[PDB]
């Protein structure tokens, strides 16, 4: 706020963010993960699903195509009981598909379920059916602030697509 | 002169008291004679230089046939209270580690990962230090308490005297216990802790795991016999006491299940995986090794003829080496 | 002897400290760049530079450049601000980049 | 007059503006409080233009919360929101803008707004993914299992001898 | 805070309790020293 | 020397990590490598001592 | 006296209005070194000490 | 038993990697299908047929009544009466101990990782056994990438269940700074 | 195991999920703030008794003249911050009927709770701005105090204070709800089902079950 | 004069939540006499004496 | 009961500390652009 007293309220605020979040300092990346990350993806070509099956390996799969045609309250209640548990394998990550369709289901998602920690979206250009299916979905979620967008070349690396997405959903992430 | 020497002396006088004989200082601080010879610096350094194993051997007989003193006491084992009090913590959270939290907390299932979780809260009231003043108390109570009516007894005696005074201060232990795997900082304090375990549970939920507190206790107390005996089965005693470990830590899962600290209750405590058991045994005989509690109240005959006879050798460095046998003295 | 001996090596502690940056950030308009950086005890000191200044040098003898810490996956960039006459040195991990 | 120290953020500022001059022109019509005369309403007290802004101070601050979205925080909208909430009227609790400029009651919003941010983060980039602490890689490796010796394992007669399977079961416990 | 009173009550009683009993015990062998003194001189 | 070779032996053979000297197997009692490394740790220094003091 | 150049001005004391100093996207960071400094700076004078 | 497949009549999306509870089911038939006998079940000819539902596919389990931050409850059960079993049972478990260590050491010696198989091939993909169901499996050094994740998801749970609301200290931090500063505007 | 159902259960929790818990639904969870009070007590006698002998002795330097009232003014205005902050009506725990027009909630004050049911969806209000507080001054039996009270508020017998004065050491970490005819403070850190709870607070009443 | 009425608002609260219809005065009045009468004197004597 | 010292995890670690103001040393050694002629 003020540029003399910066320095001094910089060391304060340091010094008590440690009360509510001891040793933030050297545990920080690995607070960049949350609890239970519910992940929200947009992409249906082929390398969007090879990337999706890589980098969620340990994540378990919720496929949201199955509720069409069903109310909003009740689609968002029935994802929610779905991402809002931990199976005896202690998988504490699910990744939603084909959902939501609209900014009313996306919106209730994320009150019942305190919101989506991240909101993945993969631009493929060999992809004609995400965007006209969650469109609305995808503006939703750029409002809220959620969303990240890593565009994909069908003919780039693998390797290295992999490992850039990799970065910028941990970066992405929220609690 | 006016400002900082005045603050600046004392903390100077303490530093020489702890690096100088004050008895030698002492003596050497008085010159003169008043008609008695042997007064002189010479005769006075002579002297001191035997008066470090006189006191020794003076204040040794002092805790055998005087009275226990506390300070005296407390400064014997001054280490294991004053230094190393986060040691017991440590080995505490080891011993109960395997119906805690800690594996979900950025700590493994071993002695680093106790050392960890313990030294993550910093080293006061919340981190190396938390239950350090409880361990002082408990230790002027049972332990004192029962040299001041075991002095100068048997093994049996004192096993029974020290089993009755453990009964009787136990809630104390139990209180300590819950701090010191209270790595939340749920509880606030000793009464805090004590009043909450009273609230929700009845005043017996304080006295789980005496029984085998106590038999545990008896297998320490003849480990520490045979050591201050320094007879050859000392070694054999070690392995009684390391096969009665696992009566420890029962005792220090039960006191710290049935409570939020805990993910266990007292019905599965007892069965529980066998093989962790023997949870931090080796750190636990290390530490006793190294810190035997020194009881010189409950030494033993054997064990008051072996001080003396070290004092004694010593002793006997003060002759002259190339000294004359000559026919007439 | 005692107050300039602990002035000097103070003063020149700092001095090889400064070289390194402990955080970089662009302006709005990626115009300018400031470089945090050690101070004296250990806490942050803010400087300015400018990005057209900032430039990457090489050495003067020719035969030194296989002896840079670049050469390394894990070594240290050394940039150097025209402008200032200054030393900016980056870890060359892509940890530490964004 | 002017240092060389990094200015706030101010990508939010304009929407607090925005917000809070609707607000208070629901309630002051003819205060003539628009987003286009912010650099020249940040100059001005409140009591100059008759607004009292004690009363609708706590109402500002609800809209707000409700209203902007951060993305910079590394807390979802809806914690972010609420803390965001709970942080601010704590803090203006016990200041009194009304003597005071416009600027500085956004300034001041725009400042919790952005440390409130930073400590989402830890104080540290969100774009940046940093290395490990050494707690962080000494847990990784302790973590890592051992794979042990896989001759002993092999199938083979001479591992059913009484020496090889006690060194089996020595090294690959 | 009544369990809290209740605890602290509890526990001041039962040290004082003992202290009770130890100098009790204690008098009781002063006494008979210094009986045993007296007679003695 | 014995307790710190047999100590690293044993280290790294249980991250999977074994000396390749003296055969896998023996040629009579098919005693494994590591068992005949630990014989030959325990016994050589001993033998060394030996001629080296005499 | 030696500010008052002959034919060159000397740079103005403030920087130039066309500069913004708005903060903008971190590139690089490495809080540890901080942290490495402080360990180093306090060894040294303990030892030197 | 090692092949199987399984048909799902469009219930089941085989372009993404199946949920662990759709595995879960799948080993829970298997198990079945091995130990009751086999009818020729499971061939690409004759495979086995499952509807599943979305609450099957999705839903984790019930019986959610844990009680957060309890305590065990006392002086029903008698305590200074069933002290004595309790006593005795610790008794037996230490007296136990070393004999237990001794048998589980013989039984690692008569005993051999390889015995059992824990691989099984399904709709032409590997999987390994994983706690109560199954695993991709794709490669040794992805296995065990994917056990490095799960432990550290495991290890740093607490950590990363921090209080959000816990900013007392920060804003009085705050507070303080702004009203030195609006004392200076003043 | 335990540790996954223990998480499953704070998780839930954290969400304001719960189930149906007999006759009643829980929707919300908050509690209230704990301030010390005994320690500032304690050392306001200690320094007014302190300042009593050395006053008597004389034998006290100037600097312990200073330094002691104003520690002892120190404390004394904290207990009575503290005392004021403790006595707050805080909002702990709200529960639904099945009908879904009733609700009853339990109140701390000074840590001690305090039920109250039959309660109207219809009647709640959450005031999101500074609301007024009216003070009647004919109910002050003290003739100072309400000439006092008078001469401040400069107004009548019945005066009215807007709340934001008040928010300082009134609700300060939460909002203000009317629980009918009463008011209640609701703490910012709670767990709740917000679906239920926006509608509850803005007066609308959810559909049975 | 903030603290009174906080006083009152909170006892005002109480009473009615318990139904007691009597309002806690000894809490809302802890040392109001005390302060006003420090203050006012302390007022009286700087007027006096400046 | 998780395994804790092993003897090859210590000397990796005893590698890396060695190997790691090899960065820093050769930074300092290295030319630079100037020549000061
Ligand atoms: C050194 C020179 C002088 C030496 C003197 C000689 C040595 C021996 C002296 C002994 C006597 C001392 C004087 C008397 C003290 C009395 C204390 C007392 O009463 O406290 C009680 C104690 C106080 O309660 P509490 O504060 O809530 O609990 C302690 C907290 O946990 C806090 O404990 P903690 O362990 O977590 O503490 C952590 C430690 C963190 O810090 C450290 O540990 C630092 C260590 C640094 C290294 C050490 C270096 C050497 C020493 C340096 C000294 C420097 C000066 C320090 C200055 C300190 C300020 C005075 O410090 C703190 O953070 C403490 C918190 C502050 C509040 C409480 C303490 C106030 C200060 C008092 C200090 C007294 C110490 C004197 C002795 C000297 C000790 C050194 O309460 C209990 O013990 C309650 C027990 C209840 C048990 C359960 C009961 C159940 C019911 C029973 C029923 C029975 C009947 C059943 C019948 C059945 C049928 C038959
Ligand atoms: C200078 C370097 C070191 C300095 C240390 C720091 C000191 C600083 C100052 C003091 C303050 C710090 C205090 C200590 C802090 C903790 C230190 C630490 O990290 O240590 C733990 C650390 C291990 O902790 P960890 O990594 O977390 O534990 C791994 C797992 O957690 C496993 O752990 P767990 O807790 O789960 O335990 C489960 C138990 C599970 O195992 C069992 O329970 C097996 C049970 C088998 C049952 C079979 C029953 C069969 C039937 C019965 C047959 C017999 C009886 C028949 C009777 C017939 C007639 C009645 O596992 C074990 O038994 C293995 C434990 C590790 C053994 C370490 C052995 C060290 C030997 C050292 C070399 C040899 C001695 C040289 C002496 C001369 C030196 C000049 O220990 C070490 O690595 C070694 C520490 C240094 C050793 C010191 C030497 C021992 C001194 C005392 C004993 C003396 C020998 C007595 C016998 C012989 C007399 C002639
Ligand atoms: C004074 C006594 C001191 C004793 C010290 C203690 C150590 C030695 C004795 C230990 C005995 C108990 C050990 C535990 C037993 C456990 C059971 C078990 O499974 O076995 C473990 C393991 C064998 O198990 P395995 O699974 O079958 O492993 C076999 C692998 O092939 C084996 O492969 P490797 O990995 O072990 O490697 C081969 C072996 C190297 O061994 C060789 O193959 C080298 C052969 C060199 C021959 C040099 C020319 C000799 C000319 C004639 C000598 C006549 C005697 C002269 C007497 C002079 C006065 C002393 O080791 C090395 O190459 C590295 C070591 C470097 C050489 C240092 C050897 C020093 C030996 C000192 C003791 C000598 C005692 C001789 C007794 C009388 C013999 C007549 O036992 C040993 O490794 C111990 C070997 C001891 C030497 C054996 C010599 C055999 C060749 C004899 C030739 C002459 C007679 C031929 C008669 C033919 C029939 C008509
Ligand atoms: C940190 C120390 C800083 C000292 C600053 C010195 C300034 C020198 C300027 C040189 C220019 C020429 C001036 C004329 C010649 C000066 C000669 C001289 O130096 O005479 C000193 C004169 C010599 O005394 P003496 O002959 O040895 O007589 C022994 C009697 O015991 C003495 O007892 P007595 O009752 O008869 O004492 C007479 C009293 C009578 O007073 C007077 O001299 C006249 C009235 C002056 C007003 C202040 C009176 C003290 C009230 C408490 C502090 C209020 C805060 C404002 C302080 C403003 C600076 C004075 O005079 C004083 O001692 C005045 C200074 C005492 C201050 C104590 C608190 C230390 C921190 C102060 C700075 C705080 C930051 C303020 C930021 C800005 C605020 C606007 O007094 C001193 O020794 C003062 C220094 C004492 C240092 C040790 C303090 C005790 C141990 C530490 C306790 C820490 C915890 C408790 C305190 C926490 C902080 C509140
Ligand atoms: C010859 C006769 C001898 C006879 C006796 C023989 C006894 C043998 C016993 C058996 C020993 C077996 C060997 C292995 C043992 C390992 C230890 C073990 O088992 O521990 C288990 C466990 C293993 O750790 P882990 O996390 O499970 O896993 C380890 C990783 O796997 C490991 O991987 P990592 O990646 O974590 O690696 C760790 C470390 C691995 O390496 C090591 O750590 C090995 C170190 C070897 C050297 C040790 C020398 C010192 C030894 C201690 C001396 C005193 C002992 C006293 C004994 C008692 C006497 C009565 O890695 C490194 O190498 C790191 C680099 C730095 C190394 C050190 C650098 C030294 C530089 C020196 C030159 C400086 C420049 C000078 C020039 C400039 C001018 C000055 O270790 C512990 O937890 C140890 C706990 C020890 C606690 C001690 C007590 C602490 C008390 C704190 C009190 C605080 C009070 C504060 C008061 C504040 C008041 C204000
Ligand atoms: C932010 C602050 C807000 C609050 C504002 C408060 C306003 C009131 C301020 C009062 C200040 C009092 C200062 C007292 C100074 C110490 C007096 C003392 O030691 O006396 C002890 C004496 C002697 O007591 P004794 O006999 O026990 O001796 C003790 C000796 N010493 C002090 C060393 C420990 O006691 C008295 O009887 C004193 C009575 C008079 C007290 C007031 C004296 C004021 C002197 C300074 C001002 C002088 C006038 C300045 C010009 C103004 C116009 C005239």
């Amino acid at each position: 706020m003020n540029n003399t007293f910066k320095f001094l309220h910089q060391v304060i605020s340091k010094l008590t963010l440690k009360a509510q979040v001891p040793n933030y300092g050297q545990y920080s990346h690995s607070l960049k993960r949350p609890i239970n990350p519910k992940v929200v993806v947009f992409g249906n070509s082929s390398r969007a699903y090879e990337l999706i099956s890589s980098q969620f390996r340990n994540f378990n799969h919720v496929n949201g195509l199955e509720l069409k045609g069903q109310e909003d309250n009740i689609q968002a209640n029935k994802v929610a009981q779905s991402v809002l548990s931990i199976n005896d394998g202690f998988q504490d990550g699910y990744y939603i598909t084909d959902f939501p369709q609209n900014s009313k289901q996306a919106e209730r998602l994320d009150l019942i379920t305190d919101g989506v920690n991240l909101a993945l979206y993969i631009k493929d250009p060999s992809d004609k059916v995400t965007v006209t299916r969650q469109q609305e979905a995808i503006d939703y979620y750029r409002k809220t602030g959620a969303l990240v967008e890593f565009e994909v070349d069908p003919r780039g690396d693998l390797e290295e697509q992999v490992k850039q997405l990799s970065n910028q959903v941990l970066n992405g992430y929220k609690h | 002169a006016n400002f900082v020497i005045p603050y600046l002396k004392p903390v100077a006088d303490f530093w020489n008291s702890l690096c100088i004989d004050q008895h030698q200082d002492s003596l050497f601080q008085f010159k003169g004679q008043t008609g008695s010879l042997g007064t002189d610096w010479t005769s006075k350094y002579l002297r001191s230089e035997q008066d470090v194993y006189n006191h020794k051997y003076l204040q040794y007989h002092k805790r055998v046939h005087e009275a226990p003193e506390l300070t005296d006491v407390i400064s014997d084992n001054v280490y294991r209270l004053t230094l190393f009090a986060g040691v017991e913590r440590v080995l505490s959270v080891r011993q109960a580690q395997a119906i805690l939290k800690t594996q979900f907390a950025g700590a493994t299932e071993n002695i680093s990962g106790a050392f960890q979780t313990v030294l993550n809260g910093g080293i006061f009231r919340r981190g190396y230090f938390r239950g350090a003043l409880l361990n002082l108390l408990q230790f002027c109570g049972a332990p004192y308490q029962s040299l001041i009516w075991s002095r100068n007894s048997g093994i049996t005696n004192q096993v029974i005297v020290s089993s009755i005074f453990e009964a009787f201060f136990y809630p104390l232990d139990t209180v300590k216990t819950l701090i010191y795997n209270d790595v939340q900082g749920k509880y606030k304090g000793a009464f805090h802790c004590a009043s909450q375990v009273v609230q929700n549970a009845g005043w017996s939920r304080l006295y789980a795991g005496i029984f085998q507190k106590l038999i545990f206790n008896s297998a320490l107390i003849f480990h520490l016999n045979q050591v201050w005996d320094g007879s050859s089965q000392q070694w054999a005693s070690l392995a009684l006491v390391a096969a009665a470990y696992p009566l420890l830590v029962l005792k220090t899962r039960f006191q710290v299940a049935g409570t939020p600290l805990a993910l266990a209750t007292s019905n599965e405590v007892l069965k529980v995986n066998r093989k962790t058991l023997y949870a931090g045994l080796v750190p636990y005989l290390i530490f006793n090794t190294l810190f035997a509690y020194e009881f010189a109240a409950w030494h033993s005959s054997t064990a008051q003829e072996r001080v003396i006879g070290g004092l004694q050798n010593a002793m006997k460095q003060f002759s002259s080496p190339a000294a004359e046998q000559v026919w007439s003295s | 002897v005692a107050i300039y001996a602990t002035y000097i090596a103070l003063s020149y502690i700092n001095n090889i400290w400064k070289d390194y940056v402990v955080r970089a950030q662009f302006s709005k308009d990626k115009e300018l760049l400031f470089v945090t950086r050690v101070s004296p005890f250990g806490t942050t000191e803010e400087e300015v530079y400018e990005v057209a200044h900032l430039e990457h040098l090489p050495p003067s003898v020719r035969s030194g450049v296989k002896d840079l810490s670049a050469q390394d996956a894990d070594g240290l960039v050394d940039v150097t601000c025209m402008s200032s006459q200054r030393s900016l040195v980056f870890y060359k991990g892509d940890q530490y980049w964004n | 007059n002017r240092t060389h120290d990094k200015v706030i953020s101010q990508t939010y500022v304009p929407a607090i503006a925005n917000i809070a001059f609707t607000h208070l022109s629901k309630k002051y019509p003819q205060a003539g409080l628009k987003v286009d005369q912010l650099n020249t309403l940040k100059e001005k007290t409140w009591n100059d233009l008759g607004v009292n802004i004690e009363h609708e101070k706590q109402e500002i601050l609800v809209e707000l919360s409700e209203q902007i979205f951060v993305k910079e925080s590394k807390l979802r909208w809806v914690h972010e929101q609420r803390q965001r909430l709970a942080h601010t009227t704590y803090v203006f609790s016990g200041l009194e803008f009304q003597n005071v400029k416009v600027g500085f009651f956004i300034d001041s919003y725009n400042f919790l707004l952005q440390e409130l941010a930073h400590r989402s983060n830890l104080y540290q980039s969100k774009d940046i993914v940093g290395e490990k602490s050494f707690h962080e890689k000494h847990l990784e490796q302790q973590t890592a299992p051992y794979s042990g010796v896989k001759s002993l394992e092999e199938p083979v007669s001479q591992n059913k001898s009484f020496i090889n399977s006690l060194m089996r079961a020595i090294h690959n416990h | 805070s009544n369990v809290t009173g209740k605890v602290a009550l509890a526990t001041l009683g039962a040290l004082t309790g003992y202290g009770a009993f130890y100098h009790y015990n204690q008098y009781l062998n002063l006494s008979a020293r210094w009986q045993q003194i007296q007679e003695n001189i | 020397f014995t307790a710190v070779s047999w100590f690293s032996i044993y280290q790294f053979a249980r991250k999977g990590a074994v000396l390749p000297v003296l055969r896998e197997y023996g040629r009579y009692f098919g005693t494994h490598r590591l068992f005949r490394q630990y014989l030959h740790t325990l016994v050589l220094p001993l033998l060394y001592t030996e001629y080296a003091l005499n | 006296n030696y500010l008052d150049q002959p034919f060159v001005k000397v740079p103005n004391a403030n920087p130039n209005a066309s500069l913004n100093f708005e903060e903008g996207e971190v590139l690089y960071e490495n809080t540890r070194l901080l942290e490495w400094a402080k360990f180093w700076n306090y060894s040294v004078v303990v030892g030197y000490l | 038993s090692r092949i199987y497949w399984f048909d799902f009549n469009g219930t089941v999306n085989e372009n993404l990697p199946l949920n662990y509870n759709v595995l879960k089911i799948c080993r829970n038939e298997i198990n079945k299908l091995e130990k009751l006998n086999e009818n020729n079940l499971g061939t690409q000819k004759n495979p086995i047929k499952l509807n599943l539902s979305f609450e099957d596919k999705h839903y984790n389990t019930n019986n959610l009544v844990l009680d957060l931050n309890s305590y065990e409850t006392f002086n029903s059960k008698n305590f200074i009466s069933s002290i004595f079993d309790k006593t005795f049972e610790s008794l037996n478990t230490v007296l136990m101990a070393p004999i237990y260590s001794f048998l589980e050491f013989k039984l690692k010696l008569s005993s051999t990782k390889i015995n059992t198989n824990h691989y099984y091939v399904i709709n032409g993909k590997l999987y390994i056994t994983y706690n109560d169901s199954f695993k991709l499996f794709t490669t040794i050094n992805d296995y065990f990438n994917d056990l490095n994740e799960l432990s550290n998801t495991k290890l740093f749970f607490l950590y990363r269940s921090f209080n959000i609301y816990n900013i007392k200290l920060n804003s009085l931090v705050d507070f303080v700074f702004l009203k030195l500063i609006l004392f200076i505007h003043l | 195991l335990a540790f996954i159902k223990e998480a499953n259960e704070m998780i839930q929790q954290n969400t304001g999920n719960l189930p149906w818990d007999g006759g009643k639904k829980k929707i919300f969870q908050g509690q209230a703030n704990k301030y010390l009070e005994t320690p500032y007590y304690l050392l306001a006698a200690l320094s007014g008794l302190g300042l009593l002998y050395f006053l008597y002795s004389g034998d006290a330097k100037y600097k312990t003249l200073v330094l002691t009232p104003v520690v002892g003014i120190a404390a004394f205005v904290l207990l009575r911050r503290n005392q004021i902050l403790n006595r707050v009506p805080t909002l702990t725990e709200l529960f639904l009927h099945k009908d879904g027009k009733f609700v009853d909630a339990v109140v701390s004050v000074n840590g001690q709770l305090i039920s109250k049911n039959d309660i109207p969806v219809s009647t709640l209000k959450l005031y999101r701005g500074d609301h007024t507080v009216k003070v009647n001054l004919n109910d002050f039996e003290d003739a100072s105090a309400k000439k006092f009270l008078a001469q401040q508020s400069g107004q009548e017998g019945v005066i009215n204070v807007h709340f934001s004065k008040l928010r300082n050491l009134a609700a300060r970490n939460g909002q203000v709800l009317n629980l009918g005819d009463t008011e209640v403070v609701v703490p910012f850190e709670n767990q709740a089902n917000r679906i239920i709870l926006k509608q509850i607070f803005k007066g609308v009443e959810v559909l049975p079950s | 004069y903030n603290h009174l009425v906080i006083k009152y608002y909170q006892s005002f609260i109480c009473n009615t939540l318990i139904n007691k219809k009597k309002l806690e005065f000894n809490y809302i009045l802890s040392s109001f006499k005390f302060i006003k009468e420090l203050n006012n004197i302390i007022i009286i004597s700087l007027n006096k004496l400046f | 009961s998780s395994k804790g010292f092993n003897l090859a995890n210590a000397v990796n670690t005893v590698k890396s500390t060695l190997n790691a103001p090899i960065k820093h040393i050769k930074r300092n050694i290295e030319p630079t652009g100037s020549n000061y002629s």
